[PDB]
């Protein structure tokens, strides 16, 4: 009786071989070994494949054929070293795949082909080629984040998926913060889009990576932003335009769909608290001016075009002032969704009461109705019809005011008539009226 | 001796450093293949625990030190010149011994491949010399091989030189596998190196060996032998015809070969000469045939182009008439009873002659030789036999 | 500045007429005697139609002023293919090449 | 060429060279590939692979370089597609089942109707009289069916005369002489261009009782070296990589 | 796809057949060894050979133990092959004793104690699934306390001086987790709020008990029988260079065992009622 089978040829064969001879090639033992084990373990070929197996349409078969020669295409170019040309190809086939429609329909199959992997591993190639020499082929990592963030955004599978890789991401998050026009293209971005509104994902956020965020956050305070010092912007001890991105990771981190997970926003509360110096100069506490004369020195160095651009791509011109703001309501921000929940205050919880009194103590309420008493700059209309406009991109904005009544509403809470009087007089009333004389349809 | 102290004053233990060298190379000599798996595993270990506390003291710069230091002299004659006599003869073998250890202090290390990267522009620079070029190639190959940051420093101008070394120093299969390794390295390749290799070496076709199919040619020829000497009974007209009943222009991807005409032989064997016995070559490819192939004369392996009426490559039914003159060296042709423009002149006459063709496959010929051999359609030349 | 001498006579009426595909079999060597191409060893007949700049300069004019079924040999300066930067890997820079073109068919 | 059997520098500066030539073109280097297409031609590379008499190490060398130049860029994409299994809903689907006929008896591996997407394959003609850069992309044209029966025939040939373990191997040594052809099989295999007789065929070589179609030895039973050992291990692998798509199609049908 | 998926998980997971005993018995036997033409030392079977492979690719020297499907597949089917599992007798008892001591030999009269140690030494102190494989396959041929074995690791570890192999349990030691109040009160969080992953949410309280339970019962097998020999061993190595307290490491692991089940049992301390969740935690 013959085998009559594969599988007992196989079994066979592998076994007579091995018992004939000793083998000295130990590639051909290993290639033998797993044959016969494969032939042993017929159900093991099944319990491998199926994870892998897709069903699609007959409608999609040729967008299907097409996202997979593209996908073929960039796992191809991973034997080649990065170049011009590889770069020009990598930049092609993932907006390829990005335009594709199957990448939107089906994410369970992007997700079984292992893109995501193949597109960080191309990352983590360029990122790690020149560790000393900073980075090189900066586009890549722009587009591999961005084509990460439209991943992560397109299921909650591909988020946990993508959430699984977060070390990496953020022991990278400082690769291209300082440099603008670079928003939702940093690993920091990827790590945010990661953990964005995801209570499972939030709550699963360990601790030393908060940790990390922190110590970059106080690195970003204690010290100097050396491509701005280097391209001529006036040097200041701090880094607002990273500490912001820091601050926005955390927020992101700490609220999630409206409400705020007590268990992240204690952690960086008391980190935060831990090292003072994430707070900036104003904040530090040795003799830090206040929010509310702070604010108003980046105004002023707003207005002073010496202090606000290098004097030695408009986006390249970072207007000071306006960073140091922008920094300063990012901070304000975070610890405003970081304040517990008024209801666990009710049930008088004494760990939210405590974080409470710790947020109270940091921020006086006098700053922040001072800060909410600053006014802006209206727009005018000169003689000739055009109307001046004051930049945007720069000044105070009402961005930056919307932190401050968040804060104000989360931690001290509006529950005294006169109170209540008082802010409406100082800071709400002349914005509603700003915003009636700025009622015109030309200044509409 | 460099700063031009006497000879006698400065000491170099020319002696003591050789010795000290071969110590070291057994010292960092690799294991051998035949011993157990285990002790392959120890002596890997022992030897790279040397390389790492030899390379963490800095013993790669001293024999870089020591190599330029020794490069200086040009030859060793003028090392003998400068130095003593003993020092000349042993400055060779010095020289080699320290590339050498390199080479072996180097090898299987990838963080001595890694350091040696901002070195290896230096050490590129003395390729073309001859007294250390097998050194310098055996050193290359061992940081590439083992150094992927090593091809981001190699540049557009080292492979132009490591090229020309093959120019310039002949045939030698290591600058081959030094550029082999310079393309891939790690299952990665450089797509830049291989296309500056590609462009700079593929398309001179002077240096690598080149290679084509080539149709075989025979030769037929018929038993006549004719000669021509002082007093000698032979009369020095001749006159024969061939006539082709069918030619196939390509029977393979190569041109169908079909040359007529007179061929000599050396001295007076009855063998031709200056021929290859088989291959690719006929009749007009040495300086001893003469052919005609409808378009071309053929003598010496060069064709030169002679007009005719009506020119066209030998087809399906043609008459080829050849005469050969031995009064005055002297060999014309005649197609179709038209006679072309071109003849031979001042030829050895010193060997016999014969008719012969040479042809590839896909032939019909027939020799019309006159009599009751054949009968010529077209009738002979005054004075011709 | 392309010379053509016939290898093989042709009718010598059908001349390639514009907008009109060529079939021919060539084979393109150096001056020097070394082939680069053939389209023989490839053993399919090579298809390009006149006045569209598919082919160098030297192989349209020199099959255009060629007959159906006619064999000959085409000499191509080097300033009407790869006049001074060469085809990268093969033909070196300031070549003549030279073809040996039969024109097959017309259509 | 086959002179070089005693000339070894020229034998050993060839082998390297061609050698060269593989690694230039390595890894998609179309352009290298085409290139190469100039010095190294078809009727070349067919003549190396078909003649008994070339030294080992050139008829290796010349094996890898036409596997390099025109049958390794799809191979390469086949092979990273292999382990994934992204089958249409479509009647040709529905019409899969796991066994042929009523009994319960295996078909022969590769054999049948799959409908799992592969890779397409597109190849470039090489002409250098053409202006268009276009060509670039794709790896050359070779063809294909005169490949297939050529290894069809080689093999053939080769299994039945090293059984008789004659004193000489085509290329000097049974590694010579297997090594590349299998090498070539291999590829060709993964590629798929075996279809229906000629993969039964091709069985039949491999092992005639097992795969005997509803004495002779096949290349598993004759005493083979380690090397050829290992790709006939890859070899066996892919069969086997074939029954699990076909099983993984079928239950995909049945779904 | 969700049929796909649904299938997988249900039916081809949980389909078993038992093979290991039949294939190690097959890989075993020296085939036709006379026959062949040895003319010299006899050829090793193939799972020597395979013994082989897998101890030569553990002494290779390297920084990480990378992940080897081969021997993660192989290690447990030499396990099973060993272990092969109502008042018994004391004739069956004394059978199934020496199938055992039979099941066993064939493995180690191969070396494999020596791979079980070569293994985890180049472990380095990191978890993984190489060592679980590892230890489970030590357990299996030690179970018992085999005195062979046992003689065997001890003169192996004598004779070569390795401290690799104490400083990775060491490591592995340290590696171990214990309960955890923190995530188990963010699952608690998870289920209130109502999407759960119980696959995902069970596993963070006591990361691996399983890996835990078997490095700590591969360590009492080690001195199972009362081998005064190794029990000295493992608590000072007279030969090697540097000792490791293993004893004092296993003292400090139950410490923080402690303190761990303390924590629990305060957090339930105030409830009347424990849930479904805290006891298979305290289980």
């Amino acid at each position: 009786k013959k085998s009559s089978t594969l599988q007992q040829l196989i079994s066979e064969t592998m076994v007579r071989w091995a018992q004939e001879s000793v083998i000295e090639d130990p590639e051909l033992v290993r290639a033998m070994f797993v044959l016969l084990h494969r032939q042993y373990d017929g159900i093991g070929g099944l319990v491998r494949a199926l994870p892998k197996t897709y069903t699609i349409n007959g409608v999609s078969v040729e967008d299907t054929i097409n996202l997979l020669a593209s996908l073929g295409q960039i796992r191809s170019l991973l034997s080649v070293r990065m170049g011009k040309e590889e770069e020009k190809l990598m930049i092609r086939g993932l907006g390829d795949i990005m335009n594709n429609k199957v990448f939107y329909q089906h994410p369970n199959l992007m997700r079984a082909l292992g893109m995501h992997e193949t597109v960080m591993e191309v990352m983590v190639n360029v990122l790690g080629g020149g560790e000393s020499k900073e980075i090189t082929f900066p586009k890549m990592v722009a587009n591999c984040c961005r084509f990460l963030c439209y991943f992560c955004r397109i299921s909650r599978q591909n988020q946990k998926a993508m959430f699984d890789h977060l070390s990496y991401l953020l022991e990278n998050s400082s690769v291209g913060l300082a440099s603008p026009a670079m928003r939702g293209s940093t690993p920091l971005d990827v790590a945010a889009a990661s953990v964005m509104d995801n209570n499972e994902l939030a709550l699963a956020l360990r601790e030393p990576d908060l940790e990390k965020v922190v110590r970059y956050l106080a690195g970003c305070g204690l010290q100097s932003c050396q491509m701005l010092v280097s391209k001529g912007y006036p040097d200041i001890g701090w880094n607002p335009v990273e500490g912001e991105r820091y601050l926005d990771f955390l927020r992101f981190a700490v609220f999630c769909n409206g409400e705020s997970v007590e268990e992240n926003a204690n952690v960086v509360v008391r980190l935060l608290i831990r090292r003072p110096e994430c707070f900036g100069p104003a904040l530090r506490g040795e003799g830090g001016n206040g929010l509310l004369a702070a604010m108003e020195e980046a105004i002023k160095i707003a207005e002073d075009p010496s202090r606000d651009g290098p004097s030695p791509e408009e986006d390249d011109t970072i207007h000071m002032g306006n960073a140091i703001m922008t920094f300063y309501s990012a901070l304000i921000d975070l610890l405003g969704r970081c304040a517990p929940e008024m209801h666990l205050i009710h049930a008088g919880k004494g760990e939210a009461i405590r974080i409470r009194s710790i947020l109270r103590s940091l921020i006086p309420l006098g700053d922040l109705v001072g800060v909410i008493s600053i006014a802006f700059q209206m727009p005018t209309i000169a003689k000739d019809g055009n109307v001046v406009e004051p930049d945007m991109s720069a000044g105070f904005c009402p961005d930056h005011k919307a932190a401050m009544v968040l804060f104000l509403d989360r931690v001290y809470g509006i529950e005294v008539q006169d109170f209540l009087l008082h802010l409406l007089e100082v800071g709400f009333l002349p914005d509603l009226r700003a915003a009636a004389s700025l009622d015109t349809a030309a200044l509409s | 001796l460099s700063k031009k102290a006497k000879a006698s004053t400065v000491d170099l233990p020319i002696e003591s450093v050789s010795l000290s060298l071969q110590d070291l190379i057994g010292y960092f000599h690799p294991p051998d293949e035949h011993l157990e798996h285990e002790d392959k595993q120890n002596r890997l270990r022992a030897l790279k625990n040397r390389q790492n506390l030899f390379q963490e003291e800095g013993m790669i710069n001293l024999v870089l030190e020591c190599i330029d230091r020794l490069h200086v002299y040009s030859s060793a004659a003028h090392f003998a010149d400068v130095a003593g006599r003993e020092a000349g003869e042993s400055w060779k073998s010095i020289l080699n011994s320290l590339y050498e250890l390199l080479a072996a202090l180097i090898r299987g290390n990838r963080k001595n491949c890694a350091q040696f990267s901002g070195s290896l522009d230096w050490l590129i620079s003395r390729l073309e010399r001859l007294e250390a070029s097998s050194g310098i190639l055996e050193v290359l190959h061992c940081v590439l091989v083992e150094s992927p940051e090593a091809l981001n420093i190699i540049k557009e101008g080292h492979i132009k030189s490591i090229i020309s070394l093959l120019d310039k120093h002949g045939r030698n299969h290591k600058v081959l596998d030094v550029l082999c390794s310079l393309c891939v390295c790690h299952g990665v390749a450089v797509r830049s190196n291989q296309h500056l290799i590609c462009d700079n070496l593929l398309p001179g076709r002077d240096l690598l060996l080149q290679t084509r199919l080539v149709n075989h040619v025979s030769s037929m020829r018929p038993n006549i032998f004719l000669g021509v000497s002082e007093g000698s009974a032979q009369y020095k007209k001749w006159y024969y015809e061939l006539m082709v009943d069918h030619t196939e222009p390509f029977v393979t991807a190569e041109a169908t070969h079909l040359r007529v005409g007179w061929a000599s032989t050396e001295g007076y064997s009855p063998y031709p000469g200056g021929g290859e016995e088989w291959g690719g070559n006929g009749v007009g490819d040495d300086l001893f045939s003469y052919g005609f192939d409808g378009l071309h004369l053929w003598s010496g392996c060069i064709a030169r182009t002679v007009s005719s009426p009506n020119q066209h490559l030998l087809r399906t039914d043609d008459v080829i008439s050849c005469c050969l003159d031995l009064s005055a060296p002297s060999i014309s042709f005649r197609i179709n009873g038209q006679p072309v423009q071109g003849m031979f002149e001042n030829f050895n006459i010193d060997g016999l002659f014969f008719p012969v063709v040479s042809f590839s496959a896909g032939i019909k010929v027939r020799f019309l030789l006159g009599g009751r051999h054949g009968e010529f359609k077209f009738l002979p030349p005054p004075g011709y036999a | 500045g392309v010379e053509i001498e016939t290898i093989s006579p042709g009718d010598g009426r059908t001349f390639p007429k514009k907008g009109q595909t060529c079939v021919v079999h060539y084979t393109g060597m150096l001056q020097n005697g070394k082939k680069f191409d053939s389209s023989r060893d490839r053993n399919k007949p090579f298809k390009f139609r006149i006045g569209k700049q598919e082919v160098i300069k030297g192989f349209e004019e020199g099959a255009a002023q060629m007959s159906l079924g006619q064999r000959a040999k085409l000499t191509c300066t080097p300033d009407v293919a790869y006049g001074a930067t060469g085809h990268p890997g093969v033909i070196p820079p300031n070549a003549t090449l030279i073809f040996d073109v039969e024109l097959l068919n017309l259509e | 060429i086959l002179e070089l059997t005693e000339q070894e520098e020229l034998l050993k500066f060839h082998y390297h060279t061609l050698r060269l030539y593989s690694a230039v073109c390595a890894l998609g280097n179309h352009r290298v590939a085409h290139a190469l297409c100039s010095h190294v031609d078809e009727p070349q590379l067919l003549y190396a692979i078909e003649n008994k008499y070339m030294p080992g190490l050139l008829r290796a060398g010349y094996y890898d370089l036409l596997i390099d130049i025109h049958l390794s860029s799809y191979a390469t994409a086949r092979l990273m597609m292999n382990n994934e299994y992204i089958v249409p809903m479509t009647e040709e689907t529905k019409s899969i089942t796991l066994f042929p006929d009523e009994n319960k008896k295996h078909g022969l591996p590769g054999i049948g109707l799959s409908t799992s997407l592969r890779p397409r394959m597109q190849f470039s003609s090489p002409s250098f009289v053409s202006i268009s850069n276009e060509c670039y992309q794709y790896s050359p044209e070779f063809p294909l069916d005169i490949l297939k029966s050529k290894t069809i025939q080689m093999l053939t040939e080769a299994v039945k005369e090293g059984s008789l373990h004659a004193r000489d191997p085509v290329g000097g040594t049974t590694e010579f002489l297997f090594v590349p052809l299998i090498k070539l099989f291999y590829t060709l295999l993964i590629m798929g261009i075996f279809h229906n007789e000629d993969l039964k065929h091709i069985l039949q070589l491999i092992e005639p009782s097992v795969f005997k179609e509803a004495p002779k030895e096949g290349l598993l039973q004759m005493k083979l070296p380690e090397p050829v050992k290992l790709q006939m291990c890859l070899l066996l692998q892919y069969l086997c990589d074939c029954q699990v798509r076909h099983r993984i199609e079928a239950i995909v049908a049945f779904s | 796809n969700l049929f796909l998926q649904g299938y997988e998980k249900s039916w081809i997971e949980t389909e078993e057949h038992y093979f290991e005993d039949k294939l190690i018995e097959d890989l075993a036997k020296p085939g036709a060894e006379p026959p062949e033409e040895d003319e010299g030392t006899k050829r090793v079977d193939p799972l020597h050979q395979l013994i082989l492979l897998f101890s030569r690719t553990a002494l290779t020297e390297k920084c990480k133990l990378e992940e080897d499907f081969l021997y993660m597949a192989y290690a447990d089917i030499m396990a099973k092959s060993c272990h092969d599992e109502e008042v018994k007798s004391f004739e069956e008892k004394e059978m199934e004793k020496q199938k055992l001591l039979y099941q066993q030999a064939r493995l180690h009269d191969r070396g494999a104690a020596e791979m079980v140690l070569q293994t985890i030494s180049a472990s380095k102190g990191e978890t993984g699934p190489m060592v679980a494989a590892t230890l489970k396959l030590g357990i299996a041929i030690l179970n018992g306390g085999n005195s062979t074995v046992q003689q065997k690791m001890l003169d192996y570890l004598k004779e070569k001086k390795d401290v690799g192999f104490f400083q990775s349990l060491a490591g592995l030691m340290q590696s171990c987790s214990v309960l955890d109040l923190n995530a188990f009160e963010r699952q608690n969080k998870a289920e209130g709020l109502g999407m759960v992953t119980e696959e995902g949410s069970g596993e963070k309280v006591l990361q691996d008990d399983e890996f835990t339970c078997d490095l700590f019962r591969f360590l009492q097998l080690l001195c199972e029988g009362h081998n005064s020999d190794f029990q000295n061993y493992l608590r000072t190595q007279t030969g090697n260079n540097t000792t490791v307290n293993i004893i004092i490491s296993t003292v400090d692991y139950l410490l923080r065992v402690q303190e761990s089940i303390s924590d629990f049992y305060w957090y339930y301390s105030g409830k009347d009622v424990i849930d479904e969740q805290g006891q298979r935690n305290f289980s």
